[PDB]
DNA sequence: TTATTAATTCCATATGGAGACTTGGTTCCGACAATATTCAG
DNA sequence: CTGAATATTGTCGGAACCAAGTCTCCATATGGAATTAATAA
């Protein structure tokens, strides 16, 4: 039972002509002249008369235009789908005169879902045979519907005349146009469209409800992608250029002012393409200026939104025709519950970005995995709740906005709909509370001020934008200049930019430190080789520009953008952890970070792409008064390692080489050699090698211990090479002291099978170790779910009816025939009969299953809930049920967030590590 | 997975302050008194030979050492440097190349998971240089005690200190130099010597001479059907050798019937045309045969929990499935029954490289539980009155099918080459009479199964050999 | 005027030297490479290989990829027999362009058969003059499997086979690794076919 | 050298896309092509297609599948021009 | 006087894919110590 | 005349890895089935 369903039910029982209150027929009331019926039957025909006898009703009510009689034209053929079809054009009116002049297709709101060909099916394509078989002039076409729109219940139409496009794949390459909106009284309406002016008459078409985002989807990629010399992916940036040409529009436009998204059919000649490209193209290049937050004059004007010779300007003309009629701002509507053309996007980029190798995204349960291992709902839920703020989660290597578009579902999913019996209103509270989440059809506002990217590609940044907009928020926080640039470059023409401000730290190489945001999760890139002018560019930002390995430069970013406090979560590659090369970031990692989890990825996360080794790193940056404590630490052992060099150097000198004895050696030196003492030098030496020594070496001679351990000595008298952060130490021995001093636990885990294993032929599900799916959703409406159930239980039984119907109908006719067509009706009876017993063997385990799952609700769900001891969903009776049967249609797509005991990595992760 | 827990101080334990998973699996506090490197080897640093030219000398790689410390050589010489293995002379003369001297041990740095460790004995001769990928170690306690307390033992140990880095497993000197050997497990086997060393050398001595008269599973095959038919199997390959047919317009459609004329049928032709110039049994395959169904192969998870899938690595040159199934589906067909194997199913492989295509074999073995062959499975119930499956299977794995099939198995990817149900139909081969087939179908049934049972014993006392080194340790 | 000034010996390129390119990248690397050595970079169409003859515009005197008439001996369809050494490497079982699509069911004699490989057999059968020769690259399929009858039945009617090499799947090792061969084929003279 | 006569696309058309290609970018590029010679010095490096090459190295296999880019290699190239009697039937068409 | 096609569905099947995943270990660039250098106080 | 620092001379250390060997699911006809059908006594 749709929603328009009841109200256009309700007036049919209450039409205020009087012509739909006679059920199943209309001969006997006037305006039913419709040449009857020509295949089968002249009764109800479904949703079709159920919405055109209103237009009806509307054409005699307020229409007018004199009363007539409604005298139409005979049927035309059509050979849609089996046997030849003898369609009326759907509804008509009048005519106007004798010959067709007149069409008019009734549709209905949930018929938009299933078939888009036929917005011009009765229109132009059998308008011109209309006009070659009657030798008619049809002019004038109509694509009704009247939805549910308050008392004036205006119709959301495409209405259509036919004298500007001769033939119907003109008009295709033309965008689906439409000449009118709203239907006019005394035959008027301007002649070319009345186009796009957003304010009233045709606005925006603002209701995308279902299915028309699969019907676009699947025409787009059906013509734009098409074949010929081309790579997908600049088809693909060309189409998001497009879309972001249209969402400028959107934004820049005011209150009447038309639109600069359409075609302008002049009169009735279509648009010259050159003329259209230099709209779209003006849109496009002050779409820069006002989003991209690019200055240059001479970059925003050399540029265009596409490149012509690999774009072709038809395929132009019809997308961005084509991609009007509907708001890509507001226009998310879903019929009801919004969120409609982000799954448009997601459906475009699956289908033909060709992720190749250059360009991978970060796997979602990936993704998730590292959103729930921080904590993120739980932060965002506590910072609400006493500071009445959000966190302040960034991503400096971006990419597609997939650690952002899965950190905002999540917010949104967790502090308004799951979780929110953890928020407590108190006022204030509840300020926010409404501020930011309770617009439902702007729920995602509030990550307008909090969810910052940057991404170096271009094509990759807008694309980012897009779908930051499609979902609904403000995407001018995502940077498509450099992630690696100084914080000043940062430039946001609006809002609280917390993205530009920087400061000198104390101890942090005298260098700019922004200290703002909360969360950072990114994925770097594997190997970046930057560039000579590059490298120098950044060479003073960074302890360790110098160095060629400016991967690493990101962790130092990662410092840099972090508050006091702050949690970090990464995508490393084994390279951090394991390679020699790297110590020095992993002693800069310890220094400035609290190191608290980590997760060794298996080597097939990114299998059809890389197969790289990575593991994850968790991190929460240390406050000054551990840093403090850290270098006083790193000094304090410095010093005894610097004096311990000293002396064991003497005494390798005299000792092994038998150099003679110099009195400027040292006063503790040349204190003992004479006397002897054998223990104080004997602690010396041990104490300079804290972990080289053994107990069956405290016996052997002073010589022979610096001897055996000779080629060793050296080894560990050494300072740190070419770095002026660690000091002329070796860190080793350093780290080994600070290490014993200051020791915590740390989380330790690995991962052998992450869920999938994609490749180059598609994916598979595989055993997941890093967490667990929901299945049984945790709560489900007992009334709509069994309301399903009885809605098929009833579908079914039509049937039923439907075949006991034929049942008695034959088992009269068998007296009627003797012989001959008695034999063809009695086989006609045996096999209705034995579709009765199919639809009976049918019927019983339907009602065997009506009563199972009746029982699954009352022994798992209670009442519109799930219980305490079933919550955590560890049952395995419990979850299977849902995996099979019909219960699979509705299930759960959420990750188990179970905290009562442990059986993922992510279950102990959540009850393990603590975050202060 | 797993879940440990360790603490900041045991980010210490090397200088390289790696804090990886793997590294930290085996990190534990220890209470044995365990050996260092110290006491135990040296290592030696490799240095460049001065090879001389007139001599051939013998290299070895890495992919030439195998599985079980052995070694298989190649024979270069400077006289003969031809572009074939120019890539070998490349390294010798960038300077990867070294001699061990005698005695020592050569542990592979890359990938000690595959145990390729190597022993120079103190005996025998024609010494071999090896490339700089091995470490050198001279063993100060008894070469051999620490060659098989490398192998058996300590394989975890070595295997725990590998560092990947965004590519190869691969060790260093350090990482050698910080293993931290146990004192009990090396003193048992060192203290229990001179019978230690007396049993595992016999043992040894006795795997040699096994390994001395071993064969392989073709040219069995391939002997018996030479033995048979009087075919010049040196000719045979004289023949396979030329490039070059000049066939005429007319006889393209002869026995055709779908107009192929590429290089390899008419290359098909002539060696067909060869091979059967004395043997007069030929006819034609079509004529019985009884049905070609086709096997079924749904997404399959390595070690799933579903039905077993067989796989193209299942088929040998014996000529019985291996039935040792590695994936597994849980999907259905509604006709799960027509693609379950069954004992005396005759099975051909359709998909494969250019010479292992075709490969035929008889389930012979009574398996309770159902095993779906893949679609790359053809199976082929026929007359049992002529043809003696088993001798179909064995006639198609020898070198009277592998040549058939190596040049009419039709594909554009030559990498996955198959053959189609038209091509066995029309495949002309000798059909002797049920009398003389069985002879055949006996010796190349007791020959194969002598050499598996000396693939058996072979196993058998180097698991034995092993055995005895654990049990020697912990004790 | 062809072969003296040493300076710019390469000016028949520009008369006698034709060739097409969809990949606008790609015609644009060619014309930089036909200007590289000698120019030449006039006759590079950058349209489609399988398009109508009329299609392939240039803004010179000299335009021999235009004339197109229907052939008597070949069903009515266009061909233009001025070209006598083609020489090409097909594109595999690439997929057409749904516009081109509209133009090969038309002027092709199998054109109703999506398959690219063996769609520019027929165009070169369009292209040589009645004498030129055909060396072509070609997958082993196309001489081998049952679906390519109608092709291999098709080259022997019009053309004169001369020669066939099958080369080793070492050719493009890095990227697919595919048996292929060359064919060597003349096409036949109307008082022949 | 390409002849482009209108005076139009000139005046719009570019040798790189500032936005999507970094000028330091370009920097590097011309730095390592200072010195290369490209004419004059493709005598020596005969057999040697540098920007099929290119492409090959730069262009992903996986772009490469959907169409049929497999550059022909230089040899290949060599043998079937000189199988045919590409030299013999120029120089009597020449002659004739 | 019906029931033979020969078209129009429709199945499980045969065929083939400018393939593609698995396992093991290889080249080559970039440091880099140590050649040398290197001019000078 | 005692340098150490730049010509470089040959050696380690890693790698958004990558050749070698050889084992694979799946889109797509397809035709023999079904179906409608027209033969014609
Ligand atoms: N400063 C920088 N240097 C190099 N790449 C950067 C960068 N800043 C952002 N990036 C981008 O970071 C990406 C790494 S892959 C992006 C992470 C992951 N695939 C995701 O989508 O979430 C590259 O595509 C690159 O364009």
């Amino acid at each position: 039972m749709k929603n328009w369903q009841r109200i256009v039910e309700a007036k049919l029982e209450q039409q205020k002509h009087k012509v739909a209150e006679i059920s199943l027929e209309n001969g006997t009331v006037n305006y039913s002249k419709k040449i009857k019926h020509n295949r089968n039957l002249k009764a109800l025909t479904g949703d079709e008369e159920i919405v055109r006898a209103f237009l009806i009703d509307r054409l005699v009510n307020e229409l007018d235009y004199k009363p007539e009689y409604l005298e139409t034209e005979k049927e035309y053929t059509i050979k849609g789908g089996h046997s030849k079809i003898n369609p009326r054009v759907d509804v008509l009116v009048k005519d106007d005169k004798g010959n067709p002049f007149f069409f008019i297709e009734v549709k209905a709101p949930n018929k938009f879902e299933e078939d888009k060909d036929e917005i011009e099916g009765q229109l132009f394509a059998l308008a011109q045979a209309e006009e070659r078989d009657f030798k008619t002039k049809v002019k004038y076409l109509v694509y009704y519907t009247v939805e549910l729109i308050d008392d004036e219940i205006v119709d959301r139409a495409i209405i259509i005349d036919f004298e500007k496009y001769p033939t119907y794949t003109d008009w295709s390459n033309g965008g689906f146009i439409s000449t009118g909106t709203e239907l006019t009284a005394g035959y008027g309406e301007p002649k070319k469209q009345p186009l796009i002016k957003g304010h009233e008459k045709y606005d925006l078409r603002v209701r995308i409800d279902r299915e028309e985002i699969e019907g676009l989807g699947r025409n787009l990629h059906n013509v734009l992608w098409g074949g010929g010399g081309t790579n997908d992916s600049e088809i693909f940036y060309s189409l998001v250029n497009i879309i972001l040409a249209k969402i400028q529009d959107e934004y820049e436009k005011e209150d009447g002012q038309e639109y600069d998204f359409q075609v302008y059919q002049y009169g009735d000649n279509v648009e010259s393409p050159q003329k259209l490209f230099d709209r779209i193209n003006a849109l496009y290049k002050r779409a820069l200026r006002e989003q991209l937050n690019v200055t240059d004059e001479q970059k925003i004007a050399e540029d265009n939104v596409i490149n012509r010779n690999k774009f072709p300007l038809n395929k132009l003309v019809y997308t961005v025709q084509a991609l009007e009629s509907l708001s890509f701002l507001e226009g998310r509507n879903s019929l009801d519950g919004k969120d409609i053309l982000g799954d448009f996007f997601e459906s475009i980029i699956r289908d033909g970005f060709k992720q190749t190798k250059g360009q991978f995204f970060t796997p979602t349960p990936i993704v998730k995995f590292i959103l729930y291992a921080l904590q993120l709902d739980k932060l965002a839920i506590d910072r609400l709740n006493n500071d009445r703020e959000l966190p302040l989660i960034i991503d400096p290597s971006a990419g597609s906005g997939t650690f952002l578009i899965e950190a905002m579902k999540l917010i949104t999913k967790e502090v308004k709909y799951k979780q929110n019996h953890k928020v407590k209103s108190s006022r204030q509270i509840t300020k926010r509370f409404e501020e930011l989440f309770m617009p439902d059809h702007n729920e995602n506002k509030w990550a307008r001020e909090y969810l910052y990217g940057c991404e170096i590609n271009f094509d990759l940044g807008t694309a980012s934008k897009v779908n930051m907009i499609l979902h609904g928020d403000g995407s001018a926080n995502i940077f498509v200049q450099d992630g690696l640039l100084p914080f000043r470059f940062y430039v946001k023409e609006t809002s609280p930019n917390y993205l530009e401000t920087a400061s000198p730290d104390a101890l942090y190489g005298d260098k700019e430190v922004n200290g703002k945001f909360d969360v950072v999760v990114s994925n770097p890139p594997f190997s970046v080789d930057l560039d000579t002018q590059t490298q120098r560019e950044v060479r003073n930002a960074f302890l360790f520009g110098d160095k060629k390995n400016s991967e690493n430069l990101f962790i130092e970013r990662y410092y840099q953008l972090l508050k006091e406090g702050g949690r970090l979560g990464v995508v490393l590659p084994e390279s951090v952890f394991d390679t020699t090369e790297n110590k020095y970031i992993r002693l800069f990692i310890f220094k400035y970070f609290k190191v608290k989890a980590v997760v060794s990825l298996p080597q097939v996360t990114f299998e059809p792409f890389t197969s790289t080794k990575t593991s994850l790193l968790f991190a929460q940056k240390k406050t000054k008064e551990e840093v403090e404590q850290w270098n006083e630490l790193w000094d304090k052992y410095g010093k005894e390692w610097s004096l311990l060099k000293t002396r064991i150097n003497d005494y390798f000198s005299y000792f092994v080489k038998g150099r003679p004895l110099n009195k400027k050696w040292a006063p503790d030196v040349v204190k003992d050699i004479q006397e002897g003492n054998e223990d104080n030098i004997r602690k010396n030496i041990f104490r300079f090698l804290k972990d080289h020594i053994k107990e069956e070496d405290k016996n052997l001679e002073i010589k022979d211990l610096l001897i055996k351990y000779a080629e060793e000595i050296s080894s560990i008298s050494k300072h740190e090479k070419e770095t002026d952060v660690f000091g002329f130490y070796n860190a080793w021995w350093v780290f080994g002291e600070v290490a014993k001093e200051l020791d915590y636990p740390i989380f330790m885990a690995e991962a052998e099978n992450v869920g999938y294993k994609r490749t180059k032929k598609g994916e598979k599900p595989m055993p997941n170790d890093l967490y667990d799916l929901e299945y049984a959703p945790s709560t489900l409406d007992c009334e709509k779910v069994l309301s399903s159930f009885d809605i098929e239980i009833n579908a079914l039984e039509a049937s039923k009816t439907k075949l006991s119907v034929e049942k008695g109908l034959l088992e009269e006719k068998l007296k009627d025939k003797e012989d001959k067509e008695n034999e063809k009706i009695q086989k006609r009876l045996n096999k209705i009969s034995e579709l009765l017993e199919t639809i009976e063997n049918q019927l019983d385990s339907i009602r065997s299953k009506k009563l199972e799952v009746e029982g699954i609700l009352e022994k798992y769900y209670e009442n519109n809930k799930l219980k305490e001891e079933y919550s955590e969903r560890d049952d395995e009776e419990l979850i299977n049920h849902f995996k099979h049967g019909v219960l699979y249609q509705y299930r759960s797509e959420d990750i188990l967030l179970r905290n009562k005991t442990v059986h993922k990595i992510l279950d102990e992760i959540r009850q393990g590590v603590i975050w202060d | 997975g797993l879940i440990q827990r360790r603490n900041f101080s045991t980010f210490a334990s090397e200088p390289s302050v790696r804090f990886d998973f793997n590294y930290m699996k085996s990190v534990t506090p220890t209470t044995e008194e365990y050996y260092t490197y110290k006491s135990l080897f040296e290592v030696v640093p490799s240095t460049v030979p001065t090879l001389d030219e007139s001599e051939p000398f013998k290299y070895a790689e890495i992919g030439h050492v195998s599985k079980n410390g052995e070694v298989f050589p190649v024979t270069l010489s400077f006289e003969d440097r031809d572009e074939l293995n120019e890539d070998l002379f490349k390294k010798i003369e960038k300077g990867d190349i070294f001699l061990p001297e005698r005695g020592n041990i050569l542990i592979s740095a890359i990938r000690p998971y595959l145990n390729k460790i190597v022993l120079i004995k103190e005996d025998d001769k024609t010494d071999i240089y090896f490339t700089k990928a091995f470490i050198q170690i001279k063993p100060l306690i008894n070469s051999r005690i620490l060659y098989y307390a490398l192998r058996t033992i300590f394989s975890e140990k070595i295997n725990a200190v590998s560092r990947q880095g965004k590519g190869y497993p691969t060790l260093k000197e350090d990482d050698l130099k910080t293993i931290q050997f146990s004192k009990k497990v090396i003193d048992n086997l060192l203290a229990k010597e001179e019978e230690l060393i007396s049993n595992i050398d016999a043992l040894e001595k006795d795997i040699k001479e096994l390994k001395s008269i071993q064969r392989s599973k073709k040219e069995i095959v391939d002997e018996v059907f030479s033995s048979h038919f009087n075919i010049n199997m040196v000719e045979l390959m004289a023949l396979d050798s030329q490039r070059r047919v000049d066939v005429g317009l007319s006889s393209i459609s002869s026995l055709n019937s779908t107009i192929r004329y590429s290089y390899r049928w008419n290359k098909m032709k002539l060696i067909q045309k060869y091979l059967y110039r004395d043997i007069d049994c030929i006819e034609p395959l079509g004529k019985y045969i009884l049905s070609s169904n086709n096997g079924w192969s749904p997404e399959s998870v390595v070690g799933g929990e579903g039905i077993p899938i067989l796989g193209q690595e299942h088929l040998e040159f014996d000529g019985v499935l291996n039935v040792s199934p590695t994936k597994a589906t849980t999907k259905t067909k509604n006709n799960m029954e027509n693609f379950f194997i069954q004992e005396g199913d005759l099975f051909i492989s359709r998909g494969n490289t250019v010479d292992l295509v075709g490969l035929a074999c008889v389930v012979e073995t009574e398996v309770t539980e159902d095993i779906i062959y893949p679609d790359l499975y053809i199976r082929l119930k026929i007359d049992e009155k002529v043809i003696h499956k088993k001798y179909l299977a064995l006639l198609f794995n020898s070198f009277f099918g592998r040549l058939y099939f190596k040049y009419v198995s039709k594909g554009k990817n030559q990498t996955m080459v198959k053959i189609s149900s038209n091509e066995l139909l029309n495949y002309y081969l000798p059909i002797p009479p049920m009398e003389e087939q069985l002879e055949i179908v006996g010796k190349i049934e007791e020959q194969i199964g002598a050499q598996n049972e000396i693939e058996k014993q072979i196993e058998e006392k180097r698991n034995q050999i092993r055995v005895i080194i654990e049990e020697t340790a912990r004790s």
